[PDB]
């Protein structure tokens, strides 16, 4: 069973990659 | 600049519904990672390190 | 679950599970970083108390 | 005296047994007293004004 | 009920209940805290 995790866009917490467009998944964000 | 000390004390959770049943393992979770460095060593890199 | 930085508050933990706080925070001082000023027109009086 | 920042953090918590029915309204009070400002009052009043 | 200074640590933790934590704190340093009348003399030895 997969898990959902909800999450606000917060830096550094949670900030938007850079290049996003060229990534899916978990890989489009980084931070705490 | 930041100056002087707290003027009060908080705290960030990791939320969970009630009566869920992951919330005691990431309670405990929370405790290790504390324990063994790495939140300090996650407040460092995104802080200081970035 | 929600990974965030979430305060813990009494009225969320009503309806709500909160792990142990993984970072502490308060409220704090922030002012501007102190640049050199202009030195005053009667400076030359410095070097010795009034 | 004391000088610098605090090196790590930790807690104080009001300890209960596994299965206690003193559990949740104890964790609902120390987050009461929190926000209302008398755990503040508190460490205050035998820190500074003692 | 337990209401003392009582650290919030991995192993208590397991076996009791702990509340929210009603003091933060972490490991501090301790360290240990006038001109003569004729202190104008102090440039050159006597």
């Amino acid at each position: 069973k997969t898990v959902v995790v909800t999450t606000i866009l917060e830096s550094p917490y949670v900030m938007m990659k850079k290049n996003h467009e060229m990534l899916e998944g978990n890989e489009r964000y980084e931070g705490y | 600049m930041k100056v002087g000390g707290n003027l009060d004390s908080k705290g960030y959770d990791i939320a969970t519904p009630k009566g869920s049943s992951l919330g005691t393992p990431v309670n405990l979770a929370v405790l290790k990672l504390s324990e063994q460095g790495v939140l300090d060593k996650l407040k460092n890199k995104w802080w200081y390190d970035k | 679950i929600a990974i965030a930085p979430l305060t813990i508050t009494l009225v969320r933990e009503e309806v709500i599970d909160f792990s142990k706080p993984f970072m502490s925070l308060g409220i704090s001082i922030m002012i501007k970083k102190p640049q050199k000023s202009k030195p005053g027109v009667f400076s030359f009086l410095d070097p010795l108390a009034y």
